[PDB]
């Protein structure tokens, strides 16, 4: 995260982090006790499953507090879709060996009904993003969690203000022109989450694309909306051996 | 009421149904209220609620 400020301990308490082998990979958003929504593009070069791990609660990447909990991940899910190395339909569900417990430091974001964020959600002008990703372009990243308010913008406008891949119905773009702001390499499959009378819910995962904070461009970001259906059906359905799992989209 | 706009009234979920009529709903975790539109958590750790935050102002 670029040109946000640390997310009070506890305060982002639906993020998660992913490691591979120990190391920082993606981050990701925990939507009940046993799943993880974050980004496919995570996953594609990933050669042992085995050595993936899912830590809530965590929030000062430095120190030991407490208030972790880390999970072995049992399932990723991944759309059909999805091809290795773009943007499009970037989304993954991942299911952990064992649930989480919920406490003052480890919350579910809601994932919202289709229609509700729609036709509501989608038209909150300013939604949250956070991560321990790159403070700056080509630059270190985060020891702290942090996190940064976002503005959406129509598709049809963001094509205008902007000065690539397309973006497809599947995506959203949020943030800033100006280069000041943004989410950035160690940030994907981190949360936008969106504020409705009292309420946050899941409206984005950060995605990927050209540079961080480049001028000129806007953040992408996967329109979770388009995956409500897809992702309720998979959490009804039984862990399949094997970790790795394409999933047909729709 | 329609769900399309102003959510339909509901704090939460919104179902059209035939005629002049809507049905609010919640999320699990949250039961809605006799208003018929708000929803109030019914455990501990509610999705999408700041816990520290909550208490903060309880
Ligand atoms: O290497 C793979 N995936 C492996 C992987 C794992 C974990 C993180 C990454 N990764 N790299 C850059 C970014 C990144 C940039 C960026 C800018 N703004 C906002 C968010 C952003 N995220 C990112 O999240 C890639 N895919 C791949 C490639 C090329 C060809 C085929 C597949
Ligand atoms: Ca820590
Ligand atoms: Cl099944
Ligand atoms: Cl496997």
């Amino acid at each position: 995260i670029v040109g946000g400020k640390v997310c009070p301990k506890g305060e982002c308490p639906w993020q998660v982090l992913l490691l591979v082998n120990g190391a920082q990979l993606c981050g990701g958003t925990l939507i009940n006790t046993i799943w993880v929504v974050s980004a496919a593009h995570c996953f594609d070069k990933i050669k042992n499953w085995r050595n993936l791990i899912a830590v809530l609660g965590e929030h000062d990447l430095s120190e030991h507090d407490g208030d972790e909990q880390s999970r072995r991940v049992a399932q990723v899910i991944i759309p059909s879709t999805y091809v290795p190395g773009t943007t499009n339909h970037d989304i993954a569900l991942l299911r952990l060996h064992q649930p989480v417990v919920l406490t003052d430091h480890v919350v579910p974001l809601c994932l919202p009904e289709r229609t509700f964020s729609e036709r509501t959600l989608a038209f909150v002008r300013f939604s949250l993003v956070s991560g321990w990703g790159q403070l700056l372009d080509r630059g270190a990243t985060a020891l702290e969690l942090m996190v940064l308010n976002v503005p959406r913008l129509m598709t049809q406008d963001c094509l205008q203000q902007s000065r690539s891949p397309n973006i497809t119905e599947y995506m959203f773009c949020a943030g800033y022109s100006d280069g000041s702001k943004d989410s950035c390499k160690g940030d994907s499959g981190g949360p936008h989450a969106t504020h409705y009378r009292g309420t946050w819910y899941l409206t984005g995962i950060v995605s990927w694309g050209q540079g961080c904070a480049t001028v000129g461009h806007f953040g992408v970001y996967t329109r979770v909306s388009q995956y409500i259906e897809w992702l309720q059906k998979l959490m009804r359905s039984e862990p399949r051996p094997g970790v790795l799992l394409r999933a047909p989209f729709p | 009421l329609i769900c399309v706009n102003e959510n339909g009234g509901c704090e939460q979920y919104c179902s059209d149904h035939t005629g002049t009529k809507r049905s609010c709903r919640c999320h699990e975790g949250y039961s809605l209220l006799a208003d018929g539109v708000s929803c109030t958590p019914t455990v501990e750790y509610p999705c999408g609620k700041i816990p520290i935050l909550e208490k903060r102002n309880a």
